[PDB]
């Protein structure tokens, strides 16, 4: 019958590894690099679009940076279509929590929920896992500014600075070298762009190949503002930091 | 070979190997004999033990006051099929106030076994059954195969070395069919029939199992010292 | 190589099970033809009864789907009757739900969508048949719409199906290149049937008796099949000029 | 409602009034209660207009699908399909239907299906609120094997009386004739049938 | 059950609940505690139909305790009250609704403020300086409307509460066998054992 | 290759090999036939006597559907019983809704669609039987034969099983020598002869003959088994022709 | 029976490739060329009507389809897969938007819904991916004119101009040289016809070319008058004659 | 509510009053009761106002999808069949009473529909609380072979009878004309015979008349930058 | 017993020259018993304002539901919902509970950010839209509000004049209803400024 054609997506190898998870991680290593850096006064998200065209409408385009709510955003590395399925689920979870408790969802609770959904596809159902790694940038009043990552296994961890996608080994070494705990957002903006500029597979880093976002308490008094940078604004910050 | 992985696959010569392998389980089972006259129907079964400390595996199951069977092969499969027969005999009595005809019981067993030979995921039954009974048309003996094939006979045998008993019954056909109104002589003929299938071992008091049903005789099973009279 | 057993893509972006279903289509070794008149649509098909023990009246590949729609099938009879039963059920349901007779082109689309599903879902196999639907539609007039195992469908001025479809197709093409119109300019359906049989004789290079053919005719508000004696009258008229 | 169907020598004729009421208000004075479920199988509807229209539409669908598979259905078969719907949904329906049809083998046949969903084959049938007033007249005047003209007169006179006494019935008398020759619609206006 | 009262003062919330349980003809118990601790700084008193009251209260308690363990964090009184409201608003359109009215008294450790929420079985929530359910408010609100100040001490709140209970004992037809009084503040929940 | 390991898979030819393998099981079975006569149909089957211990006349093979349809089959007997059980459900639901007993062409398609459905999926196996069936309805006598593929046609005469070639040749002679038609009683005699003649392909073991018929004049359009004197008369006629 | 294929037929290979998606893209590559160009006051989508037989009436086969009054779609790849996706896209525009908000969805969100359907055929049990790439052009009040490409994986991208299928690589280079941000709709149609001529072998006329625009509101195609706020569809399919008129000024 | 439908030479016209009520209170004085199912199929609804609007939009939505699927302009009989089967299934609980009219490739059509699922055919129809007043006018002035101008006149006169004589109806007359081979013309407020007279007095208050406790700016803007 | 008059309360909305106003009382009660004088019945999602009268549990539930839905709308659409669009969403959401409805009387008020056009709308408990040019009323004193608005209202009132008109309409209507009062709020809404004013009124 049908058993003949079953790939068995949820089995261990003899070494105790999950085949499909490992192969999905291999897929993600070819995706454009995304970086997150956490500072005392905010968080930076920077990400590289994959080899673009001059005829691509950039100002209406979104492939890397997504808003989950007013306090939490994500950077994507992997299959964009897979990511949008999970992103929509996460947006719904955040609203479910807000309706139930009348408070904004704490960052970790949202991260744990999405990560549990990823885990399920590795243990039951016989379906392929989601080929996506997320960087979560967010703020709540318990832990303040937070960075997390999750991968197709459904495992998640917290970070001061982290990269996903292509050249993460090189990127992580550069971040580990220049990162300091008392760093500020404007310094973190510069570090993120400098790291992408050195790790990129492209010839030069220009505005049309980048997506950028900041989460600042640089919002008038005790509140948080998300800023998804416009193409012209990415062009200006590239000149300011002296990359173009 | 490449066509024996499941029951849903014919071979190039039109064979169903999973069904044939299920048939093989019956041949490994212990011998059991069935025979009838015009007044009575008898089952004789050689029970098998695991070792000298163990009991002898029961072979005969009562289905109703007027019907029962003996098994050879996977015993749990006989329990499933006999339970189904008990229910069907029971449905007939409760709904129609009618004792289930032995022939109709054979048809129901055939259809239940067939469904397990044409669908994916399932497996054939691994047991053969000899059903005896007395209904409105007299004494009856049936042979069930897990292929679905059910056959009405004067006498037969299934299990290991069953060919010896089957040849004896084929010779004695004209004699034992005439044993009317004499239960003891019909059992004697059945005990003599099953003896043609024995090697190295003989019929002892905890080895032998006999069942009988007839005109004024409810289906009853004899074990222990109740069969010493026939040893 | 299990990409050849179920309907998934091969490395070339092909669906082999769909391609092999197209090959099953010619297993009966029968050719069919359809043309449009002014007021009618005619479909003819070869009839072969190879066994003397057969009842020839039951051997047929033309189906009356509804009062207005007829369907000829190229492919094995089990898959043909499967498609026929479903088309009949769909046509009847349509009339019940939407209050008017299902158009020929709409039924074709529906059956084509069902076929498309078999090419995408693994547990279902394609049907090894090509379905030619004919009618005189109340809005579009004479109509020929043909469906295949890939889920493709389109309207036709005229069409042909079977092992020798190309010979018939080219013959029909050449006629319409001369006349420069999209139909047979004839008043009566009898003469449109005569045109259809004549051009099949020309294309295949074979003569036909009354038992060698099978004919279906669609007019306004009804589709019907001709008897052997109705076909004989048609053959006599062809021979007499 | 005043509805009836009558078998005669050449086939069967269905008859009906045209009045539909909501209490004492006549919601439609020119209603067509004679309904086609197949070419030569028609029915007369009485009871809830929603129910009988819903039933007749389902039957028409069933017989259209029957025809595509098995050819022309018998009048008995059409009556059976009506019965199945009326019997199995008796709790939720208020429908009294008379089924009339013409075969060539069986000729004219009439089946009546009252409230409970039972079937009764009859030489002629009457139903609706107005039928109560013409049980006497119809029983005295019906003969088997009447001519077309005699049967038209019998129905015209019968429904005339039903209309005269039943406030729920009125308007025009519609009729449908079912024979080998085909299907003929007839209509008779108040100025004609009131002076009978 | 019968009378449940609440009052939010300067630095604490005080809940008072009757002790009687009546099975129609007889008073079966005169020491019943109509309250459940949901978290270290959140208390819920309840009244309504028999069985459903305790079943609902313990169900809520289990859920809040589950949240506390999962997150290693105590939900704010506002968040707990919203969760409870939703459960009752869900319940009112169920096959058989919870016939339970509650008061939620909590001390918010983040804002350093006491908070009192009144929720009825329909899922009707209001935040109040003082509240009640049933007929309790009909007898006590005129006294609370007169004497209440937002800057009252806990001792002044207890005294105003005594005046409310005295008026209930005078004008109510039912004998509710006194009240158990509990205080919710920055240090948690405690019971006043002499009232 | 591998196209023959799973049902419903098209080979590069456009063939379903699993259905073709089911035909091999049919060809391995005993001979069964059907003859269409003037006002009805006759069915006959070869029953191999494997042993003396088989009770004569007891293991009945031909099956009735409703009261007017007979069914016989060659191949896997349980598969045939499963198909007849479905046929009995189809006939019951038809009569329930439409009142009239199911017409034979209508019944033929019900079996056809069901057998065809077992060629659409790999989760089921095709039927290992060819079924000869028919009876009398309002339009007269009808005889059908249905294959594992779901394919069926109407027949003047039909045969299947191990001795089908022999039987077919005998049936073809009857069609040629009787264009006007055959009577029901003649058809019973001829059916006996053809089974006896077809038994040459199964000559090792002896057999038991079983005949049934539906005729407008002889059985009032109901299916009945040929028994007693009429069966013996047919056996005598058959034995006379082989000698 | 029952669908017993409850497992994924698309899985990751050791190299991280999703084979079935790659193979679906290969099927799209074999497909007939289709393109889209965005102007300041409109959008144009175009393709070749590759007729399978001259006896076939190619007007009965619509490669360019109306999804909403202000949104249209064209494809390259497997035609039948496209046809069912158009059916699903038309329905989802109503069920998940118009029946909720009382208005037609904006282009980007309808594209998002179609993308989701294509993504699910890449992960759900017992199905293969859709073998098509779509180009979807549309207009809505707050986003203006827009053009999107949707691939078998479910991924979608906005374009100023692009091409998919057979001769897409050459066509995209041709479009890069001609496109600017000051093009009027008539200029974009002209460029579309020029670009499409390069990938067409045989006849090149109004009967072999299918072309539609998203432009001004067409009150003449509304079918009713009396409601000032309803001004008609922005989607319009050009006629055979209208295409031929612009082929003389070519 | 008063709604009518009238057939004429080359098409069909429907009309309605513009008053919607909640018991004896007028909720809206200029209500729109003429609903569009498709460009050339319009219906007018009486009964539960949410139901008539909801059932019209559902069937209108499904009619649009059907039209796209079949590449044909929608038919009135399709709208009728879909509406009656939907309403029958809900056994009268969906309280929609409709007059459905339109033109299609088959011709011009006029039907009515009761909440329980029954339909009828006619040359002139009326529904709603003012249907008896309207039907009185229709039965007095209807004839065969009416012109477009005569049918509009008759339809609006029938609505006026409902406006003046039925307390459930009032305000203005809305009309929609559907002619074969033409665009359907929706004539909103075709007649306006109920304008309120000028009041005797102005009730504009002096500024500062109302006592105020607190004032504050409401932040409707999103969280700001910097 | 009647769910729509257990808790009491009223909402009124009006249009003016380049502005809209929406107002409500502050009472929540259990029939005769006054429970709260701070129960505001007007909410806003971006620049769109929603007033809701009726059963208080459903008032709270629907606010939470429309906050839920308008937040998801904004994330997907990348813009704030408009009054016309939100009106359809309210109608759709209410009708989905056709045979088990929320016992409420919603009122929408706002200015379209692109056209600048003032907009108001009202609904029955099951979704029927009343889109009036002049004014919308809702609640246990809707009869009284209809009487006030019909005489006090005139078109094209300036923002500060509209405030006086709607305030006097609410106050005097509430004082003739036992289940309305205990305070009041008035929102004056212009294209890019909104002023909120609490009114002084009798507390019985
Ligand atoms: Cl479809
Ligand atoms: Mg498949
Ligand atoms: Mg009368
Ligand atoms: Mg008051
Ligand atoms: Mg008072």
């Amino acid at each position: 019958g049908s058993r003949r054609y079953d790939s068995r997506t949820t089995i261990f190898s003899p070494e105790g590894r999950l085949y499909q998870v490992e192969y999905a991680l291999e897929s993600i290593s070819h995706a454009g690099t995304a970086i997150g850096i956490m500072a005392s006064d905010g968080i930076v998200l920077a990400a590289e679009r994959k080899v673009t065209s001059t005829l691509l409408e950039q100002d209406t385009s979104t492939e890397k940076l997504y808003k989950l709510n007013d306090k939490i955003a994500v950077a994507v590395a992997g299959l964009t279509a897979d990511a949008e399925i999970l992103i929509n689920t996460a947006r719904i979870h955040a609203q479910n929590y807000l309706k139930t408790y009348n408070e904004d969802i704490p960052v970790e609770i949202l991260v744990r929920r999405l990560s549990d959904i990823k885990q399920g596809y590795t243990q039951h159902g016989g379906l392929r896992p989601f080929g996506v790694s997320f960087i979560y940038a967010g703020y709540d009043d318990r832990y303040g500014y937070q960075l997390y990552t999750s991968n197709p296994s459904g495992n998640y961890t917290g970070w001061k600075a982290i990269s996903v996608g292509a050249n993460t080994s090189a990127a992580q070494t550069l971040l580990q070298m220049d990162y300091k705990d008392d760093m500020k957002v404007d310094d973190a903006i510069e570090l993120a762009l400098k790291t992408l500029s050195k790790t990129t597979d492209s010839s030069a880093l220009t505005y049309d190949r980048l997506e950028f976002a900041t989460i600042r308490k640089g919002a008038n008094d005790g509140e948080v503002y998300q800023k998804i940078f416009k193409p012209q604004e990415i062009k200006d910050i590239l000149v300011k930091t002296g990359i173009t | 070979n490449n066509y024996d992985g499941d029951t849903v696959t014919f071979s190039p010569t039109g064979r169903l190997f999973q069904v044939e392998y299920a048939l093989e389980a019956i041949k490994q089972g212990s011998v059991t004999v069935g025979l009838r006259s015009n007044t009575h129907a008898v089952l004789v079964a050689l029970k098998r033990n695991a070792d000298e400390l163990s009991s002898y595996q029961k072979k005969i199951i009562k289905c109703d006051e007027h019907m029962g069977l003996s098994l050879a092969g996977l015993a749990p499969d006989a329990r499933v099929l006999s339970n189904y027969l008990r229910q069907q005999c029971n449905y007939s009595s409760l709904v129609f106030n009618r004792k289930l005809a032995v022939e109709r019981a054979g048809h129901l067993l055939c259809d239940k076994a067939q469904k397990n030979t044409q669908s994916y995921g399932g497996r054939p039954y691994g047991v053969g059954l000899l059903i005896i009974g007395y209904d409105k048309s007299g004494a009856h003996l049936l042979e069930f195969q897990p292929s679905g094939n059910v056959t009405e006979l004067y006498g037969t045998a299934i299990g290991a070395r069953s060919q010896g008993a089957k040849t004896y019954l084929e010779r004695t056909l004209d004699t034992f069919i005439k044993i009317d109104g004499n239960p003891d002589e019909l059992i004697k003929a059945g005990v003599e029939a099953i003896s043609q299938s024995l090697r190295d071992e003989s019929l002892t008091v905890d080895n032998l199992s006999i069942a009988i049903v007839g005109k004024d005789t409810p289906f009853t099973i004899y074990d222990g010292e109740a069969v010493a009279k026939y040893i | 190589g299990y990409d050849r057993h179920i309907t998934i893509f091969s490395p070339e972006g092909r669906l082999y099970q769909v391609e092999y279903a197209f090959k099953a289509t010619n297993q009966t070794n029968i050719n069919s033809l359809a043309v449009r008149g002014k007021d009618c649509t005619v479909v003819i098909s070869q009839k072969k009864v190879p066994d003397k023990l057969l009842d020839p009246t039951t051997v047929s590949y033309i189906f009356c789907i509804s009062r207005t729609i007829g369907m000829v099938v190229n492919g094995p009879i089990p898959d043909a009757r499967n498609a026929a039963l479903r088309a009949k059920a769909e046509a009847a349901e349509f009339r019940y739900k939407y209050g008017y007779d299902m158009p020929c082109d709409v039924l074709a689309k529906r059956m084509a969508n069902l076929s498309q599903i078999y090419t995408q879902r693994a547990y279902m196999r394609p049907l090894g048949v090509i379905l030619t639907f004919v009618s005189v539609d109340e809005e579009l007039g004479p109509s020929i719409y043909k469906t295949d195992p890939a889920g493709y469908y389109v309207g036709y001025k005229a069409t042909a199906t079977g092992p020798k479809q190309q010979e018939i197709t080219t013959n029909l093409e050449n006629h319409f290149k001369k006349s420069k119109i999209d139909h047979i300019n004839e008043e009566s359906w009898e003469k449109v049937v005569e045109f259809a049989i004549t051009h099949m004789i020309d294309a295949l290079g074979t003569e036909f008796s009354k038992n060698d053919l099978e004919v279906g005719v669609a007019t306004k508000d009804k589709f019907f099949t001709l008897s052997a004696e109705n076909i004989e009258e048609r053959l006599v008229a062809i021979a007499e000029q | 409602t005043s509805i009836m169907a009558v078998t005669f020598k050449d086939g069967v004729i269905l008859g009906a009034d045209s009045r539909t009421t909501t209490g004492a208000y006549i919601a439609n004075r020119v209603t067509d209660k004679l309904t086609r479920v197949h070419d030569k199988i028609w029915c007369c509807r009485s009871g809830s207009a929603a129910d009988t229209q819903a039933i007749a539409d389902i039957v028409q669908y069933h017989l259209e699908l029957y025809t595509s598979q098995y050819g022309t259905p018998s009048t008995e078969t059409a009556a059976s399909v009506f019965k199945e719907l009326c019997y199995e949904n008796k709790d939720n329906l208020t429908a009294g239907i008379i089924v009339a049809g013409y075969d060539d083998k069986n000729k004219g046949e009439v089946y009546t299906i009252p409230l409970g969903g039972s079937v009764h084959k009859l030489p002629y049938a009457i139903a609706g609120s107005g039928s109560t007033f013409i049980y006497g007249y119809c029983d005295k005047n019906f003969r088997e094997n009447m001519s077309k003209e005699e049967t038209v007169d019998f129905i015209k006179h019968s429904l005339s009386q039903a209309i005269k006494w039943d406030g729920s019935s009125g308007g025009v008398i519609r009729m449908v004739v079912l024979t080998a020759a085909g299907v003929e619609r007839l209509i008779f206006y108040p100025d004609e049938y009131e002076q009978l | 059950m019968d009378i449940i009262l609440g009052i939010r003062v300067q630095d604490s919330v005080i809940l008072a609940s009757s002790k009687a349980v009546t099975r129609g003809i007889s008073v079966l118990k005169d020491s019943d505690d109509k309250t459940r601790q949901l978290s270290p700084h959140t208390l819920m008193s309840f009244a309504g139909e028999a069985g459903d009251t305790v079943q609902f209260a313990e169900y809520i308690q289990a859920n809040i305790q589950l949240y506390s363990i999962r997150e290693d964090y105590e939900l704010s009184p506002q968040a707990v009250s919203s969760f409870v409201r939703q459960e009752l608003a869900k319940s009112i359109r169920s096959r058989r609704p919870y016939q339970v009215n509650v008061l939620i008294g909590g001390y918010d450790k983040k804002k350093n403020k006491p908070e009192l929420y009144q929720i009825d079985y329909l899922g009707t929530k209001v935040e109040l300086p003082y509240g009640a359910h049933g007929y309790s408010g009909f007898y006590t609100f005129s006294l609370l409307d007169h004497h209440y100040r937002p800057d009252m001490t806990t001792e002044e709140g207890l005294d105003l509460l005594k005046l409310c209970v005295q008026e209930l004992e005078k004008r109510m037809p039912m004998d509710f066998k006194g009240v158990i009084v509990k205080i919710v503040d920055k240090d948690g929940i405690r019971q006043v054992d002499d009232f | 290759t591998g196209y023959d390991l799973s049902n419903s898979v098209f080979s590069p030819d456009g063939r379903n090999f699993q259905v073709e393998y089911a035909v091999k099981a049919v060809e391995n079975g005993t001979t069964s036939i059907g003859i269409k006569c003037n006002d009805g149909v006759v069915f006959a089957v070869e029953k191999l006597i494997t042993s003396k211990l088989l009770v004569p006349q007891k293991n009945v093979k031909i099956q009735v559907v409703d009261r007017h349809i007979g069914c016989v089959y060659s191949g896997l007997i349980p598969d045939g019983r499963h198909l007849v059980n479905r046929g009995r459900e189809e006939a019951a639901s038809f009569k329930k809704l439409y009142k009239t007993p199911i017409p034979i062409p209508a019944f033929a398609d019900r079996l056809g669609q069901y057998v065809q459905a077992h060629t659409l999926y790999n989760s089921v196996r095709p039927f290992g039987v060819s079924t000869i069936f028919g009876g009398v309805d309002k339009n007269g006598a009808h005889l059908y034969m249905l294959e594992p593929s779901g394919s069926y046609w109407g027949y003047k005469g039909a045969a299947t099983g191990k001795g089908r070639q022999s039987a077919k040749a005998e049936l073809e002679k009857l069609v040629d020598h009787h264009p006007e038609g055959l009577s029901a009683r003649e058809a019973v005699k001829q059916a006996a002869k053809i089974i006896y003649l077809a038994h040459e392909d199964n000559k090792e073991k002896d057999f038991e003959l079983e005949i049934s018929w539906c005729s407008l004049s002889e059985t009032n359009g109901l299916h009945k088994f040929v028994k007693g004197d009429l069966l013996q008369e047919a056996i005598d006629f058959a034995q006379k022709e082989i000698n | 029976m029952t669908d017993r294929y409850s497992f994924s037929l698309t899985t990751f290979s050791p190299s991280g490739k999703l084979g079935q998606i790659d193979y679906a893209l290969t099927a799209v590559k074999q497909g007939v060329t289709s393109l889209g160009i965005k102007a300041t006051n409109g959008v144009v989508i175009a393709t070749e009507k590759k007729s399978s037989s001259p006896l076939a009436m190619s007007e009965t086969l619509s490669k360019v389809s109306l999804l909403t009054p202000d949104i249209g779609a064209v494809y390259s790849g497997m035609g039948p897969d496209y046809r069912v996706l158009v059916d699903k896209s038309r329905k989802v525009a109503h069920t998940s938007y118009k029946r909720i908000y009382g208005e037609y969805p904006p282009t980007k969100l309808l594209v998002s819904e179609v993308a989701k359907i294509m993504q699910e055929a890449t992960q759900s049990g017992g199905v293969r991916p859709f073998g098509v790439s779509l180009l979807i052009a549309g207009h809505d009040e707050f986003n203006g004119f827009s053009l999107y490409q949707v691939d078998p994986s479910g991924s979608y991208f906005p374009w100023k101009a692009t091409a998919i299928g057979k001769g897409s690589v050459a066509a995209k280079t041709f479009l890069e040289k001609r496109w600017n941000d000051e093009l009027e709709l008539e200029d974009a149609i002209h460029i579309a016809l020029l670009t499409l001529k390069e990938s067409v072998e045989g006849e090149f006329n109004g009967d072999t070319i299918e072309l539609a625009i998203i432009g001004d509101e067409n009150p003449d195609l509304l079918g009713y008058t009396g409601i000032p706020t309803d001004k008609g569809p922005r989607f319009r399919k050009l006629t055979s004659q209208e295409i031929n008129d612009r082929l003389e000024a070519l | 509510t008063t709604i009518v439908g009238v057939k004429f030479n080359n098409g069909v016209v429907i009309a309605a009053d513009t008053r919607s009520t909640q018991g004896p209170i007028v909720a809206d004085k200029n209500c729109a009761k003429l609903h569009r199912i498709s460009p050339k199929i319009w219906c007018a609804g009486a009964g539960t106002a949410a139901d008539t609007e909801a059932v019209t939009q559902l069937i209108g939505s499904n009619i649009e999808l059907h039209s796209l699927y079949t590449s044909r302009e929608p038919r009135v009989v399709s709208a009728l069949q879909m509406l009656k089967q939907h309403l029958f299934k809900y056994q009268g609980h969906i309280g929609a009473y409709l007059i459905v009219a339109g033109v299609d490739p088959t011709g011009s059509h006029l039907f009515s529909i009761d909440a329980h699922g029954s339909t009828d055919v006619g040359y002139y129809l009326s529904l709603g609380s003012g249907s008896l007043a309207a039907m009185a006018v229709l039965e007095s002035h209807w004839k065969q072979d009416l012109t477009k101008e005569e049918a509009i006149k008759l339809a609006s006169d029938a609505i006026q009878a409902g406006i003046w004589n039925d307390l459930g109806s009032g305000s203005n007359v809305d009309v929609c004309v559907m002619e074969i081979g033409k665009d359907a013309e929706y004539l909103r407020n075709y007649l306006t015979p109920n304008v309120r007279e000028e009041k005797q007095k102005s009730y504009k208050f002096p500024r500062g008349t109302t006592a105020v406790l607190k004032e504050s700016i409401v932040n409707i803007c999103d969280i700001q930058e910097e | 017993s009647d769910p729509s008059s257990i808790n009491g309360g009223i909402v009124v909305a009006m249009t003016g020259k380049d502005c809209v106003a929406i107002a409500c009382d502050l009472r929540l009660g259990s029939q005769s018993l006054g429970v709260s004088n701070k129960f505001e019945k007007i909410f806003h999602y971006g620049h769109v304002f929603l007033g809701i009268t009726g059963l208080a549990t459903d008032v709270t539930t629907l606010n939470e539901m429309f906050r839920y839905k308008t937040n998801l709308y904004k994330l997907k659409e990348e813009r704030a919902i408009e009054p016309e669009t939100f009106t359809q969403l309210v109608s759709s959401s209410l009708y989905e509970r056709r045979f088990g409805p929320y016992f409420v009387g919603p009122v929408v008020a706002g200015i379209n950010s692109k056209s600048g056009k003032p907009f108001i709308a009202g609904f029955d408990l099951i979704g029927c839209i009343d889109e009036a040019k002049d004014f919308i009323v809702s609640g246990t004193a809707s009869d009284q509000l209809f009487g006030m608005c019909e005489s006090l209202y005139e078109p094209n009132l300036e923002p500060e004049d509209l405030f006086e008109t709607i305030s006097q309409a609410l106050l005097n209507a509430a004082d003739r209803d036992a289940l309305s009062g205990w305070g009041a709020v008035v929102y004056i809404i212009k294209k890019d400024e909104v002023v909120k004013r609490y009114l002084k009124m009798r507390q019985d």
